[PDB]
């Protein structure tokens, strides 16, 4: 009721399957066991379209983004000038009327680091899909999962023995057969044993 | 063996009747996958049935 | 102290702090699992004592 | 070629089979764990040994 | 203990292999729903049914338009009746109108 | 030092972990989502019989029936997709309590991951026919079917 690959060509050694998609035995076991989505496939013309009006739109979301940053500095500076009248202008210790300044700070530090982080997933984000392409693996679910409801044209992207039915499926011989004949023809090196 | 494979299978068509959340599936999938990598070779990956 | 290959082990170990290196020991060993320092601190304890 | 294997042959050519070539081969679809029958003795319907 | 003496579940009797005359047989060629056509024979003498499970695993019908309907049985069972064998019609309407307003406080306040 | 680098970089690694024990790639999968409480449970009954409802409704009128209006017709249509999502997440919350009942039954006859899944389609019944008006916790009704 759902395909399945044979075990001789792909866990033998060197692994034929492996071979013939280029992909690393690692990555041929983490598709073909459900751990790790592969992007199957990916378009061009919506890609650079859609990649330059959201390109304009995740400018947008990180100014909402750093919007809400910063609505959360003045809440802390607020916090902070409360901890003012309540430190320097009522009998308050030496130290401790700076603790509750110093605890603010580290309030504003880690709320900063938060927005920074997420900040750093959604360009990160915005970055895999620019640099999206075929036999590509995607592991971190929860990026694959942003990743498809955000932009779920554009591209399809399954995983296990159904996703490299659809690769050999998208897979000339003649093109990589004459692309390999290019390499041991010009390279050299590691290129030319692995090409071999 | 063929009576794993045969009763993991047949589940699996019945959970996609069934309509079934994703975890499920792709866990009777996997199910389904290394029994069949069992049948053809048992033990070759990781733990021999 | 008089001990040579131990003192150069000594130096080159690039970990300090005894809960850093409690997650070193959890990672290499486990791998698949947080570090959740009490779980590697009672590991250490129950493999071995 | 042969089918019962008369002692003719000159090559045996193996090849990676596909799905149309294993359900062309077969000659049922076996869809039941049942193997045989726990009183009678005898094999199932859609059974492994039907 | 035993001897270890095995036998199948099978019966052997040893008749010549005769090719002369046989039972006079037709041939029922019984077609898929995916296209596929499939061929029986069954004797002269013999009920040929309109359906019959062929190698293809699909329930191939005869091809000649006889078309015998028939007219299975009831969907076994739905979740739509696991809920309605204990719950009311208005029961149901009563919290669709309380979702219905729950969708408005969501989307218009 | 829970705001220590070290340590959640460390985890982020730990769960990009290859874990061949299929056994324990499943657990790590269902350990992702977290679980419920009682009024959880009601609010999620709630959705699963109004989406059911909704669409067995909309299934009427499918057949000859009111030209619905869009606004409507979207609003209904959201109401039905979300008792699924629901239930969905009802599902996948309960799949510990499913690994926690057939880890006892293990070691006769079928392997684990099998019992498990037979659980899980338990579960699936289980939450078909579960009624939230009884007033008693999920766990308690699920337990029989699976």
């Amino acid at each position: 009721a759902a395909p399945v690959t044979h075990i001789w060509y792909f866990k033998g050694v060197p692994s034929r399957l492996g071979y013939l998609l280029d992909l690393a035995p690692k990555d041929l076991e983490k598709i073909i066991y459900f751990a790790a989505y592969v992007i199957t496939s990916v378009d061009e013309e919506m890609r650079h379209n859609e990649l330059s009006t959201l390109e304009a739109e995740m400018a947008v979301e990180r100014k909402a983004v750093e919007d809400q940053r910063d609505g959360e500095l003045e809440a802390r500076a607020q916090k902070l000038e409360a901890d003012l009248a309540e430190l320097e202008a009522e009998g308050a210790k030496a130290d401790a009327r700076r603790k509750v300044r110093d605890g603010g700070e580290r309030e504003m530090r880690q709320i900063r680091d938060r927005a920074q982080r997420e900040l750093d997933r959604l360009e990160d984000i915005w970055s895999t899909f620019t640099k999206l392409a075929p036999k590509q693996l995607i592991v971190d679910e929860n990026l694959y999962r942003e990743l498809v409801d955000r932009y779920g044209e554009y591209f399809t992207g399954a995983m296990g023995a159904e996703s490299i039915q659809k690769l050999i499926e998208n897979f000339d011989i003649d093109a990589e057969a004459e692309s390999l004949r290019d390499v041991i023809r010009n390279g050299k090196g590691q290129k030319k044993l692995r090409a071999l | 063996l063929y009576r794993r494979v045969i009763n993991r299978n047949n589940r699996l068509k019945r959970l996609i009747d069934l309509g079934a959340p994703e975890i499920i599936v792709n866990n009777e999938k996997r199910m389904l996958q290394e029994s069949v990598d069992a049948l053809f070779d048992n033990g070759r990956r990781g733990r021999p049935v | 102290g008089f001990s040579e290959i131990m003192r150069s082990t000594l130096e080159k170990d690039n970990t300090v702090g005894t809960d850093e290196a409690l997650l070193d020991i959890y990672r290499k060993l486990r791998p698949g699992e947080p570090p959740t320092k009490e779980s590697a601190q009672t590991l250490l304890e129950n493999l071995f004592f | 070629g042969a089918m019962l294997d008369v002692n003719f042959f000159d090559e045996l050519r193996i090849g990676l089979a596909t799905a149309e070539d294993i359900r062309q081969w077969s000659y049922g679809e076996v869809k039941k764990p049942e193997t045989i029958n726990y009183r009678t003795l005898k094999p199932e319907k859609d059974g492994l040994f039907c | 203990d035993r001897v270890l003496r095995g036998s199948r579940l099978g019966a052997v009797s040893y008749e010549t292999d005769r090719n002369h005359d046989l039972a006079p047989r037709q041939i029922a060629r019984y077609r898929t729903d995916n296209g596929e056509e499939f061929e029986v024979p069954f004797a002269d003498d013999a009920e040929i049914p309109g359906t019959w499970l062929c190698r293809n695993g699909m329930e191939g019908t005869l091809i000649e338009g006889d078309l015998p309907e028939p007219k299975k049985v009831k969907p076994p069972r739905t979740h739509w009746d696991m809920l309605l064998e204990r719950r009311s019609i208005e029961e149901l309407e009563e919290l669709l109108k309380e979702r219905l307003e729950l969708i408005r406080s969501r989307r218009r306040g | 030092e829970d705001e220590s680098e070290a340590l959640r970089q460390a985890r982020k690694d730990a769960e990009l972990t290859a874990s061949a024990d299929s056994v324990r790639a499943y657990l790590k999968q269902i350990g992702k989502v977290a679980l419920l409480n009682a009024e959880e449970e009601v609010e999620l009954a709630k959705r699963i019989e109004a989406g059911l409802y909704a669409t067995q409704l909309m299934t009427e009128l499918s057949e000859r029936g009111e030209k619905l209006p869009a606004a409507q017709r979207r609003d209904m249509m959201w109401i039905c997709r979300d008792g699924d999502r629901a239930k969905n997440h009802l599902l996948e919350a309960n799949l510990r309590l499913v690994v926690s009942l057939a880890k006892r039954y293990t070691g006769r006859g079928m392997a684990f991951l099998d019992l498990i899944q037979e659980g899980n389609l338990g579960l699936i019944r289980a939450v078909e026919k579960f009624d939230y008006t009884k007033g008693y916790k999920f766990s308690t009704y699920a337990t029989w079917w699976i």
